[PDB]
């Protein structure tokens, strides 16, 4: 697992998939809408390219991934499980199969890039 | 660098996804063609 701790994956309920990267999952009873963590797909940080977001291919590639899944996993990295705008930061596992490494691989999506300056700076 | 900023060094699945990313990006793929 490259890292000796196991992160946290819990199981959740798909409610709907809006984006390719946003989604709304249910995860013990609690609906949220969640977004991929180092993952960047629905709002560009500015779309240079216009046409550099690819949402309509993006949005229904998630659908297509997530519904098809009998068990969705949430994965929560060592940032946080949770932002300040009430949207979960989650790694999305269909039965094992990372819908992250999908969108990035098919060029759907750009990683996000989470900052490490150096060290502490 | 990047004209972003995070403090929390998060790595964990970095590699994973960026090796993923790094196929695409050399095959082009929707939005790697941008370039």
């Amino acid at each position: 697992a490259t890292s000796t701790k196991k992160l946290h994956k819990e199981p959740a309920t798909l409610i709907k998939a809006i984006d390719g990267d946003t989604v709304k999952l249910m995860y013990k009873g609690q609906p949220m809408t969640f977004r991929l963590l180092l993952v960047d797909t629905p709002e560009t940080k500015h779309p240079k390219k216009g046409v550099e977001k690819y949402g309509p291919e993006a949005s229904a590639f998630t659908k297509k991934m997530v519904e098809n899944a009998k068990k969705i996993e949430v994965e929560f990295d060592k940032g946080q499980r949770t932002d300040k705008y009430g949207r979960g930061l989650a790694y999305i596992y269909a039965d094992g199969k990372m819908v992250n490494e999908a969108l990035v691989r098919q060029g759907l999506a750009k990683v996000a890039y989470v900052y490490k300056p150096n060290n502490t700076h | 660098g990047s004209v972003a900023y995070v403090y929390k060094p998060n790595n964990t699945h970095e590699q994973l996804l960026r090796k993923s990313e790094a196929q695409a990006k050399k095959e082009k793929l929707n939005i790697w063609s941008e370039d």
